[PDB]
RNA sequence: CGGAGAGGUA
């Protein structure tokens, strides 16, 4: 179902996962093997030393024992409950050990290495080596591709300034900071900076005369003179400190 | 023992047994909000010593 | 107070100085892209691109005015998705790293569509990019006039900017998955299926392996024609038989024609693969570089698809003496504490002394560690076992340098060992565990400590780095260099650089690209 | 089309002027006024400029000597 | 940065990774407010050997003077020690110490930890870096469209799910009278009543309501008709738990290698039948709200007669002015028909050139009605009116 | 030179679970013929499925109805599970009514002569309460691979009716294939191998007829390249 | 149910060696099963014509250099791996080589039958010396499967041949070098269709784009009497 | 689309 690069563990330091995904395939190999128990509509004290012996298996651990349950209603309960695997309770501090989880693979007549030789379904063919297989528990976290995208060409606009911003129903553009002026300005990247400051962010009469001169089948562009320049230089004046321009 | 335990039993590996069990593990609010909002026979947190 | 901003005046370029024709989204990999290409979904390719598909439709007959075109791409027929194509086809796109720290956290690419809701980054690029596909999300930035076109991809297109623009030497590098998958193919064997047979050229070597009549590890004798750059600028053809593997030869039929074979006839690590790729640089120019890294990274991430190597339990080798040498360190503490408690050593002195002992013992495991790893794999050819390089997979997965180092994969087998506690000091017991193992609650607390300090301080100095490289740019944003020669005949003089006792940086280096100020003379 | 501008730097070494030159061929052969010297594959003006340029067909002498020429004929 | 007395009461490896790491910590699963505002952890006293069962929640202050024992080194017999030398901590530093020396002990492995860093199974296996990562993202998890038990857990699951207030937990027991998607009806036992007679008891279960971050909340019924149950057991299974167990993600197959490229840092390759099963699929539940008030120029109205729209919006819109619940929407329809009383009716001679070609109406009344926006979609399942006194309901009210 | 590979007994280990064997297969051939067949099987086969469902007591996919223990969000994804097959019209509309007490099971449907249930002990609800009546319309139709219910939305701007559910249909009638190669002995010729591929399917396709519409698909994709236009 | 079937193949040859093969559009998935199948038939077993025995008239070792020649006996035992050898008749025929001067002996100066057609004009075979400026050689070329190793017939063969007759390996295949790659294609609002690229280098014994519409008619010969 | 505070992300 999932194949997870196994170049972050020998870097981000967590093996734990992987022996996650060991004592899973143990764990839903037992739920497999009773799975097919249940298929054979077998009898009940079958699946009752089965699930003992699933239950005692390991070293000084504290489980208790059945038959506590009833003889056939709840063990058929918990038997259902246990055909997609079995859930494993590992203490932080405390977990299983690597003997427990390779004696759980043996009940689950499975690699007790933990590997078994895969073929690559793309092309049909196993690898050289046997590669790691089991089940791990993935979380979807809240970081959702469909809520991060997004994108603009044309829409709101600030009632202050000409920037782009305004709600979700067409967000503003993409906020490209100094921080990436600085990295067109270390390029040759000269005219680059001209289009993405002055006629794609500020000068309406830019705004309008480049879009009208893309529809018009050409890209083409007009100087301007950014509206936010203009801001800066009316609230100057504002305080009674002069700005004027040398004309030329 | 549980009823909604006996439907499923989940494997634990521990080794050694549970001495105190876990409180409850929202314990700080009530107990806080508890402490302010319920009377007092003297002057303690709370509205009464406000 | 909003004409004072933080940091500087806001509405001119921050805070924020956003821009139309610009998106964002989270990246994934594209591991079929050409070095000049990019993933970009075809929504966003839709809604970014909306005044190009206006005017082309308009001036292609298929709308009448610019409502019908609104109406055709909102309809999203299969109409638009030709004009789309046409409009993309040449014009190229900017991707960028919202944490810019240099020139080449932004870079253009030729966007090729592709469904889904995510951008497909090229997996060589994201070293340049300082990006790890963690969640990482990415922008995009589409040039509009020509002049915009034109410039990006002279200069910021992701095969003219191969060098690193601040001490040189190539920053787009295969890191970790194609360098496994090229380690995995270099690597030899004593004994494997197609032994001490003899090959023409990598053709039937191809045909050998992927027939399965011939194991990939093989000491095979094959003749080879491998072109050399020699004369005046002319391709010299030298037949040979060289004794190589057969993956070797299939890697070589990949490198592109007129580079000596000595490159590929070798376990590549990381820096093999590196030095390759300058050779080829220097030798025969860009657009062979570019092929040769687009087609070593296809052929590097197949292979490593096709081994199949995999981390485990069983592939990850916790060192049979290990207990023996803790056992040890234990013992000698022992005697160190008794010692301090009969009042022959001073606290400082202990506490010297043990941390002493303590590294002997982790640099002594360590050391069992890497010799159980290298030859853990033994193959008899004829009765008796040879040493090879070892099948274990966490040995290739750090020797090829993919991801990892010594000290890395010395805590997942050997152990993590001593580390600093707060105030900066070494705590007197390390960590006598690693993660192979059960970390005892004192020991995982404690390296908690370390790495708590590690994630703040890297928080700090990304504020503070930031900071500082505002300020840098700020002082020198008007150096500009606008003439050729001054005739100045002073200068400063280099020296290879010998701090301490010990030469610490080479004079090549710091000579190399400079300009002389005189005419320098021989030493006597 | 071509997707690397080393023939282009290797003509042109500046390779900033390279642009300009570039982006005012691209003008006008997208703007009318003339037409490629080097044949379509329903590609952009841009990487036509490029493979122009890379076979040395169209540089600063040759687009301002052939700007000179057409004044001259347009003038009378 | 974290401090040697940090331990056992507030989690180290649980704070964000973002500029503001070390302030923003999770308290353990044992500790507790001392009665003046300090933080004391529970510990098993030592009386000379024997590790009693007896707890005393040490404060910070206090936990230093005496030296503290570890949960590991397993106790053979009544209460002593396996091990003659134990690892201890005196005043936040690892030592040895004598079976005889300590004075008190951890009460459990897991008290140095968080509910969220204490899920993590084989944490003793992941770096404070990588497993502080985890934890972070735990909280992070959207419930899934099924809850499904993880083949590999803790055994917090279960305290986790029953002390949040999301498990349908049986107040009193007895025997189950009705079961139901949306109602539970427990007959009590004739034990558990009170003088009189009180019947039985209802829970209410909460069925698709928006949490606070956008996402579906629902009690799943996890009993059955005549089913014995006593207080304290899960009824019914809240999001993101199953059985009563917390179920943040699903168990997934999983093979460890390169296929081709495509997971190429930590990025994931995902199987057909994954998308098949219907799995990792989350129900996302968004808020919207639209107030009718009154303005200077008149009280602004709920109602489906909105000047100059087409008649396919309002289709899904009722006589009473509120989409119907379970109506498919997408971006740009109405939901509430909120209309303004116009201030005047003032039209620019350009408004009257296009009206006059495209055909458009005057009124007296603008358009503020609340429309979806414009990149989200679904199903309307809840519609919530609020009116206060001295206002006429309406037919939706 | 060439000896087809003969179709030999096909053994049902199950309802579900079928092996199929070919014989006189040539070396070379076998993992190619396995690889080819198993893609076919999981990629092109035709199947039914359910796609709308019309639910009398609820409007939509999130609101719950009385006397269930399951949520129609659970009704739609055990309804998914359907393992059904039709013959004559490639599209139908079961119709389950049922009241009572009791677990609703997929026999419980009315069925009619083109549809035949191979899988009737399939639970599909509980109702638990005593008088209530559970009323479906469920529309299953044939197709092939798995199309999300979110593509026929956009090709009539949304379900006119607010009844109708939609749900993700995946005609997919196998859900898992393996081929194992083995040394066949056999008086023909000398080297030849046996080819058998074990089935976990839904039941509701003949394995004899999958795989013949898997070498169908399969000669249909190399008409191509047996005859080239250019 | 519909399906899909491609539309305007397209090919781009390279002499008569190396052809490049576009199919689109492919159905999902159906591309890469499609390429690897007919790459596994021309790879493991494709009918063809090589040489399988060699004839030694001098020292009948394989490690020596022959008199006359400046060489070891097994590079001319790699040269004969590539020669371009077409048979139109009978399985099994013989070829003899004899020339005496120093030089290239090549492939001109093989002996031109009705049974043994050479397409292959020019290829240095060996090379004389004057030492005895002569080799003479007698080989059999048979129509064969695949590529059988030598190793592999020496170990499974129990019956030796004559002292001088030396086994030589077989690429009994017209092609040596065959490589698929599948891309994404898009057609209509689908963008998971794919593009299907096989490339091709035969030995010059038959047009490539005949090698594979010949592939695809032994699978599908093997797939027919399946459809009913 | 005027501005604060919080969390999470990189």
């Amino acid at each position: 179902d999932i194949v997870l690069n196994p170049l972050g563990v020998p870097s981000r330091m967590n093996i734990g996962q992987i022996l996650e995904t060991h004592l899973g395939m143990a764990a839903k190999g037992i739920g497999d093997k009773i799975n097919a128990m249940l298929k054979q509509q077998q009898e009940v004290a079958k699946l009752r030393e089965f699930i003992q012996r699933a239950y005692d298996l390991g070293a000084d651990v504290r489980q208790k024992v059945d038959l506590s349950t009833f003889s056939d209603e709840e063990v058929m309960r918990l038997a259902e409950n246990l055909r997609k695997g079995m859930p494993i309770a590992t203490p932080v501090f405390d977990g299983a050990k690597e003997a427990e989880i390779k004696e759980l693979l043996k009940l689950g007549d499975l690699p007790t290495s933990g590997q078994i030789r895969l073929y690559d379904g793309r092309t049909g063919e196993q690898f050289e080596r046997p590669v790691t297989v089991g089940y791990m528990y993935m979380l979807k976290l809240n970081h959702l591709v469909d809520d991060k995208m997004h994108a603009r060409s044309t829409g709101s606009y600030s009632l202050v300034t000409q920037q782009p911003l305004g709600g979700k129903a067409q967000f503003g553009g993409q906020r490209f900071g100094e921080m990436e002026v600085w990295a067109l300005e270390a390029y040759g990247a000269a005219y680059t900076l001209q289009e993405m400051l002055t006629v794609k962010s500020d000068d309406v009469n830019g705004r309008t005369k480049m879009y009208k001169n893309i529809v018009d089948g050409n890209h083409q562009m007009e100087p301007g003179m950014p509206e936010s320049f203009n801001v800066l230089l009316k609230e100057i004046r504002s305080l009674g400190i002069n700005i004027e321009l040398e004309d030329e | 023992y549980s009823y909604t335990e006996k439907k499923r039993i989940r494997k634990d590996f521990g080794k050694r047994p549970q001495v105190l069990d876990v409180p409850y593990l929202l314990s700080i609010q009530l107990d806080s909000f508890q402490k302010f909002i319920e009377q007092d026979p003297e002057g303690q947190y709370g509205l009464e010593a406000a | 107070d909003m004409i004072k901003g933080k940091q500087g005046r806001f509405r001119q370029n921050l805070l924020g100085k956003r821009v139309d024709y610009s998106g964002r989204s989270v990246i994934t990999v594209g591991p079929y892209l050409r070095l000049h290409q990019c993933g970009l979904p075809k929504k966003m390719a839709l809604e970014l691109f909306k005044p190009f598909i206006y005017g082309k439709l308009e001036l292609r007959g298929l709308a009448t005015t610019i409502k019908a075109a609104k109406k055709m791409v909102e309809r999203e027929e299969a109409v638009v998705w030709d004009i789309l194509d046409e409009v993309i086809r040449e014009h190229p796109v900017l991707l960028n790293r919202a944490p810019t720290l240099h020139r080449l956290g932004i870079q253009a690419f030729e966007p090729v569509l592709i469904e889904g809701k995510a951008i497909q980054l090229h997996p060589l690029v994201c070293a340049a990019y300082n990006a790890d596909f963690d969640g990482d999300q990415m922008a995009v930035h589409v040039p509009l006039t020509l002049e915009a076109q034109l410039e990006a991809r002279a200069l910021m297109m992701s095969t003219n900017n191969i060098l690193s623009p601040a001490n040189g030497e190539p920053i787009i590098v295969p890191s970790q998955d194609v360098v496994l998958g090229l380690y995995y193919m270099t690597r030899d064997c004593v004994n494997a299926k197609g032994e001490g047979m003899v090959l023409t050229g990598p053709k039937e070597a191809e045909r050998l392996y992927r027939s399965g009549l011939a194991s990939l590890h093989a000491r095979v004798k094959v003749r080879i024609t491998e072109y050399e750059k020699d004369a005046n600028g002319e391709l010299v053809a030298k037949t040979s038989l060289k004794d190589t593997t057969v993956g070797r030869a299939i890697l070589w039929m990949i490198v592109p024609k007129g580079l000596p074979y000595s490159i590929v006839n070798q376990a590549l690590g990381k820096k093999a693969i590196s030095k390759m790729l300058n050779t080829c640089y220097r030798i025969l120019g860009l657009k062979p570089t570019v092929i040769f890294a687009d087609q070593i990274m296809y052929t590097g991430f197949a292979y490593a698809a096709r081994s199949g190597a995999s981390v485990g339990i069983d592939d990850m080798v916790i060192p049979e003496k290990k207990h023996e040498i803790i056992s040890e360190a234990e013992a000698e503490v022992a005697e160190i504490q008794e010692q301090f408690q009969s009042g022959l050593v001073t606290a400082g002195e202990r506490y010297n002394k043990v941390i002493d002992i303590w590294a002997a013992a982790n640099d002594r495991v360590s050391k069992a560690m890497m010799d159980n790893l290298q030859t853990e794999t033994v193959i008899n050819r004829d009765g008796q076992e040879e040493k090879q390089v070892s099948f274990n997979s966490i040995y290739m997965m750090a020797d090829s340098g993919a991801r990892g180092s010594a000290a890395q994969i010395r805590q997942l087998a050997g152990m993590r060992g001593l580390m600093a506690k707060p105030d900066g000091s070494i705590i007197e017991t390390p960590i006598t565990a690693n993660f192979r193992e059960g970390l005892n609650v004192l020991q995982y607390f404690i390296s908690t400590h370390g790495a708590r300090k590690g994630l703040a301080d890297t928080a700090l100095k990304t504020a503070n780095s930031g900071y500082l490289t505002r300020r840098l740019v700020d002082v020198a944003q008007d150096l500009v260099v606008t003439e050729d020669d001054c005739g100045t005949h002073e200068g400063i003089m280099m020296t290879p650089v010998i701090e301490g006792g010990d030469v610490k940086e080479p004079l090549r280096d710091r000579v190399l690209g400079r300009v002389t100020a005189e005419d320098v003379l021989k030493p006597g | 089309a071509r997707v690397t501008v080393q023939d282009a730097v290797e003509k042109i070494g500046n390779r900033f002027d390279l642009v300009l030159v570039a982006a005012r061929r691209a003008r006008q052969m997208q703007v009318g006024g003339k037409d490629p010297l080097v044949p379509e594959e329903n590609d952009k003006t841009t990487v036509i400029a490029l493979r122009e340029i890379e076979e040395g067909l169209i540089n600063n002498q040759i687009l301002d000597v052939r700007e000179r020429q057409e004044q001259q004929e347009q003038e009378a | 940065d974290v401090h040697p007395t940090h331990y056992g009461r507030v989690c180290p490896i649980e704070t964000p990774e973002g500029p503001n790491i070390g302030l923003i910590n999770s308290l353990s699963v044992y500790a507790q407010t001392n009665e003046y505002g300090f933080l004391e952890t529970p510990y098993r006293k030592v009386t000379d050997g024997v590790v009693t069962d007896e707890i005393h929640y040490l404060s910070a202050i206090e936990e230093g003077n005496y030296v503290i024992a570890q949960a590991n080194s397993n106790l053979d017999e009544e209460g002593h020690f396996v091990e003659d030398l134990v690892t201890c901590r005196s005043k936040g530093e690892s030592s040895l110490f004598s079976r005889d020396q300590v004075d008190y002990m951890d009460v459990s492995t897991q008290q140095v930890v968080s509910v969220g860093a204490s899920l993590i199974p084989f944490l003793e296996h992941d770096d404070a870096n990588r497993a502080l990562m985890g934890a972070n993202m735990q909280r992070q998890a959207v419930p899934t469209l099924r809850a499904d038990k993880p083949l590999v857990g803790t055994g917090m699951e279960r305290a986790v799910a029953v002390d949040s207030g999301v498990t349908a937990v049986a107040k009193r027991g007895g025997v189950v009278q009705y079961v139901d998607a949306s109602r539970i009806v427990i007959k009590v036992n004739e034990d558990e009543m009170y003088p009189g007679e009180a019947g039985i008891d209802i829970y209410n279960l909460t069925k698709y309501t928006r949490s606070n971050q956008n996402t579906c909340i629902n009690q799943m019924p996890c009993v059955s008709l005549g089913e014995p149950v006593e207080r304290g057991d899960v009824l019914a299974d809240g999001p993101s738990t199953d059985l009563g167990e917390l179920a943040l993600g699903q168990n997934m197959r999983v093979a460890f290698m390169p296929w081709n490229g495509y997971n190429f840092e930590d990025s994931i390759l995902v199987s057909e039948r994954v998308v098949q099963e219907d799995r990792f699929t989350t129900i996302h539940i968004q808020e919207l709200a639209c107030v009718s008030r009154d303005t200077k120029l008149g009280p602004e109205e709920i109602t489906a007669d909105i000047p100059n729209v087409g008649e396919a919006a309002l289709s899904k819109l009722d006589e009473s002015g509120i989409v119907y619940i379970g109506a498919e929407v997408t971006g740009g329809d109405i939901l509430v028909g909120k209309v303004t009383p116009k201030g005047e009716t003032q039209l620019t001679p350009e408004e009257k050139l296009l009206r006059a070609i495209f055909g458009e109406k005057a009124s007296d009344v603008k358009d503020s009605s609340l429309r979806v926006p414009n990149g989200v979609s679904g199903t309307v399942i809840d519609v919530q009116v609020f009116t206060r006194d001295g206002v006429e309901k309406d037919k939706r009210a | 030179e060439f000896l087809k590979p003969r179709l030999v007994d096909i053994e049902q280990v199950s309802s579900t679970h079928a092996k199929v064997t070919l014989e006189p297969l040539e070396r070379g051939f076998g993992h190619t013929l396995g690889n080819a067949l198993r893609r076919i099987l999981l990629s092109s086969m035709p199947g039914c499925a359910v796609t709308e469902v019309e639910i009398d007591g609820v409007l939509h996919e999130y609101s719950t109805k009385e006397g269930v223990q399951e949520d129609i969000l659970e009704i739609l994804l055990n309804l998914k599970g359907l393992a059904v097959r039709v013959q004559g019209k490639d599209e139908v509309i079961l119709t389950l009514n049922k009241s009572g007490i009791g677990p609703v099971t997929a026999a419980d449907i009315t069925h009619d002569g083109d549809v035949e249930i191979v899988k009737p002990q399939h639970v599909i609800c509980h109702l638990t309460d005593e008088n209530a009546s559970i009323s479906m319309r469920i529309k299953v139709q044939r197709g092939r691979g798995y199309v999300p219910a979110s593509t026929r939305i956009h090709s009539e701007e949304d379900e006119r009716p607010i009844g109708r559910l939609l749900v993700d249909a995946c005609y997919s009638p196998v859900e898992r294939i393996a081929y194992n190669v083995e040394a066949a002995r056999v008086e023909q010729r000398t080297d030849l191998d046996k080819l058998v591929i074990e089935m976990e399917t839904n039941g509701t396709i003949d394995p004899e007829e999958a795989i013949r519409r898997a070498a169908t698909i399969l000669a249909e994709q190399l008409e191509a390249f047996v005859d080239l236009r250019d």
